RNA sequence: GGGAGACUGGAAUUCCUGGUGUAGCGGUGGAAUGCGCAGAUAUCAGGAGGAACACCGGUGGCGAAGGCGGGUCUCUGGGCAGUAACUGACGCUGAGGAGCGAAAGCGUGGGGAGCGAACAGGAUUAGAUACCCUGGUAGUCCACGCCGUAAACGGUGGGUACUAGGUGUGGGUUUCCUUCCUUGGGAUCCGUGCCGUAGCUAACGCAUUAAGUACCCCGCCUGGGGAGUACGGCCGCAAGGCUAAAACUCAAAGGAAUUGACGGGGGCCCGCACAAGCGGCGGAGCAUGUGGAUUAAUUCGAUGCAACGCGAAGAACCUUAC
């Protein structure tokens, strides 16, 4: 295939990661 | 292409204590000589690699000289 | 003291080479390195640096009374024969040459490559 | 040159001696363009040599490069920004060429104010030993033995 | 080298103790942090400890996959061939389900040589939270449990029958020459590679180890994003995994191959390109052109090679445009 579609899903779960990093303790408090 | 000596009707048996027929197949340095050089079939290749192995384990030849 | 028969040590690496004679019990009585002899730097890899350690070296030695002598060379050789052919033409007779390098049985991690 | 060596150029025989070192000489020593006074620079310096020897030019200008005539050479070779030192042996060709080309280099150094006995007198230096010339031979033979090492490369 | 347990061998790295020994060692494109002169590096002798197993060793063997090689012993799973005595269709697939499942990560207790996320300096650089250098904690290791993911790939589910051949290689049975050894030749069963027809494919390619010709069963697909995300649920200590949308937005996103162009990608062949030699420039003075500052302008163009004794083959007025 191409590596431009690899590409695009790998930033988007990047972000993604990086996000749920970003918000741990706030979900901890939410979810209990 | 040679042949495999033990392949033949009068190989002889390989043992570890046998230091002249183990000594046939290490180099110089001790190093065990591939199948290329030798030209004995994977079986006995196999039989001669241990029968060193087990040989130098029991300070019979040198731990590569 | 008087030594008449002596081995030479030779470790010749990528960024350095070091010469020591010492007694055949393995006790150094002289020694001369890349960077004693007033190179700094990249400059003590060279096979010309080699060559002025190795003579400088042999003539240490012979102060000692050292006539002839055995080589051990160990390392990456970029100075390996000019450091042989630099104590032959000190008055030294080189007896023996053998190549003693560490080489493992696959022990130990070598560290990561560079890039 | 890329292709292959160009022919030799060919000699013309001298007129005067039969042999052609002198005109070899002479060709060198000329500067300027001019044959005329090259010619009569090196035929003083030879007649200046007959009335101080007493013996024949030719032999002795033969046997004096002889003496002087190199037999090895050093060439540079570089590989990864550093440079090596080979001995190649030399064709006589080169050899006397060089050996002539140092008198010559070398005859404007001599401090009695003259071309002709300059030439007169290194031309019976050399034919002694005791010229210039036998130290740049000695040099060279020493730079050769010395670095005799770094010949691996075979060239 | 299929798996599990126990014991055990040598090389090498580091550290410690002790001789000799002196001023360096280390590292790099070059260095500098750093280690030494309070005795480093180097060279010998003794000792401690941990991890991985040179040579054999490869497109070669085994396993359902993940994976598996230092030696020995004990326990144990699968496959192949020959005979065909035995049971007599007992076979295939398999929704959900269960088990196994690299590495990283998590819990408890050990262990810790080397390597090395994070973290410190040094260097490069306009800046370098990097590449390179010096140190270095978790981890890598062991015991018992968790998680359940990978470009977990042949990007190719399992079972069966048929469709030209040539040539390597691993395991096993037999016939004819028999020198009776040797890939002696043939026949046949089971794996593993290369090349090749017919056939298939958009093309690349596959081609008896099919992506050909046919039958059975399962899983999966329906334009690109939003998104393997939200909401709800199940599992986990945690990280997170599994099931899985809608609004809105675009008129395309893609696959293979062709021709140019480009590359801080290669291989051959040329040129005073290098090498070989001669003579110079760079040092001195003078003559022009130019960059720089001035006043009234110091007229304008020309700017690596391919601008600079060039436009301009002739500035007291004219030429001159100032």
């Amino acid at each position: 295939g191409s590596v431009i579609k690899k590409r695009r899903k790998r930033m988007s779960k990047k972000k993604h990661r990086k996000l749920l990093r970003r918000t741990r303790v706030q979900r901890r408090k939410l979810g209990k | 292409t040679r042949k495999c000596v033990f392949c033949s009707k009068k190989g002889q048996t390989i043992d570890y204590k046998d230091t002249a027929l183990l000594r046939t197949y290490i180099s110089e340095r001790g190093k065990i000589r591939a199948r290329r050089v030798t030209g004995n079939c994977v079986q006995h290749q196999r039989d001669i690699a241990v029968a060193v192995k087990n040989a130098r384990e029991v300070a019979l030849l040198p731990f590569g000289s | 003291k008087n030594v008449p028969h002596g081995a030479a040590h030779i470790k010749s690496t990528f960024n350095n080479t070091i010469v020591s004679i010492t007694d055949p019990q393995g006790n150094v009585i002289a020694w001369a390195s890349s960077g004693h002899v007033g190179f700094k730097g990249s400059r003590k890899s060279t096979p010309f640096a080699a060559q002025l350690a190795a003579e400088n070296a042999a003539r240490k030695a012979q102060e000692h009374g050292v006539k002839k002598v055995d080589v051990f060379v160990k390392g990456p050789g970029s100075g390996r024969e000019t450091a042989i052919r630099s104590l032959q033409a000190a008055g030294l007779e080189v007896g023996t040459i053998s190549d003693v390098t560490p080489q493992p049985h696959n022990g130990c991690r070598p560290p990561k490559r560079r890039r | 040159p890329r292709k292959g060596p160009a022919p030799k150029r060919p000699l013309v025989n001298d007129p005067v001696y039969g042999s052609q070192l002198v005109t070899q000489l002479v060709n060198k020593v000329l500067l300027e363009g001019k044959k005329s006074l090259a010619e009569r620079i090196v035929y003083g310096a030879l007649e200046q040599a007959r009335e101080k020897t007493g013996t024949d030019p030719v032999v002795t200008l033969k046997r004096a490069l002889d003496n002087v005539k190199p037999a090895l050479e050093v060439r540079s070779r570089r590989v990864g920004g550093a440079t090596y030192q080979v001995p190649v042996e030399v064709r006589p060709d080169r050899s006397t060429t060089l050996a002539l080309r140092w008198l010559v280099n070398f005859s404007r150094q001599r401090r009695e104010k003259t071309m002709v006995e300059r030439l007169a007198n290194e031309i019976l230096d050399a034919s002694n030993g005791l010229g210039a010339s036998v130290k740049r031979r000695e040099d060279t033979h020493k730079m050769a033995e010395a670095n005799r090492a770094f010949a691996h490369y075979r060239w």
